[PDB]
Parts: C-alpha cells; structure tokens; sequence
C-alpha cells in the first residue's frame, strides 16, 4: 500500500486530460471549425 | 438550371457562413465566460486561449 | 490519500460544466435557433 499513491495519481491524471480537453474544446470550437470547413 | 441554382445556392451558403462563424463566437465565449468559477486571472488564460 | 483531493475536484469540475452548459442552453436556445434556420 505504498505504490498505490502513484496508481491513484495515475488515474487523477488521466481524468485531468479529460477535463482538460473537455473544456478546451467548448473553448476552441474546432469541431464547428472544421465542420463549417466541409460543408 | 445549373446557373439559376448555382448562384442562389450560393448567397446560401453565404448566409450560412456568417451564420455559422456566429456559432462559433457562441460556443467559444460562453466557453471563456465559464472561467467566472476560477479566478478573474483565470479568465485572461482562458479568454486569451479562446478569443 | 492526498493527491485524492484534486481527484474528487476535478470531477466536481466536470459536472460544473455540464451543468454549466445543460442551463446555458435551456437559456440560450441556440437548438431551436439554429433548427428553425435549417427548416
């Protein structure tokens, strides 16, 4: 039970990018960019 | 044919343009806005990253 | 258990967008909006 800090941490990460992107793209419309491009 | 639609077509796609580029403004500044809940600072990192 | 923190906050912070949006929406009816365009 001394290891499992990092695997926790591991998984507090993970979500983090998720988060992070999550709202990156609310920021950055690139979805809607891009879609308005093919059309 | 061709030409009558091609050029009606078109001022529809123009209309779609601006108001999709709308859309964009939209979703990117309620994004930004969003930063109210984190710091004011936060929202210069998060206005300067959309805007 | 300490890093456990920012864990659990950054879910809360998930959750706070969608709620975020799932109101901002309802407010601004860009839905309705935009498919009244289409039609």
């Amino acid at each position: 039970k001394t290891v499992e800090v990092v695997k926790n941490a591991i998984e507090t990460a993970d979500g983090a990018l998720d988060l992070y992107n999550k709202y990156l793209d609310q920021v950055i419309p690139w979805q809607t960019f891009d879609e308005t491009i093919k059309e | 044919a061709l030409d009558s639609q091609l050029t009606n077509d078109f001022s529809e796609k123009s209309s779609y343009f601006q108001s999709q580029v709308d859309k964009i403004r939209k979703e990117a500044y309620a994004g930004a806005a969003a930063g109210v809940v984190a710091g004011p600072f936060g929202l210069i990192i998060s206005y300067s990253i959309a805007a």
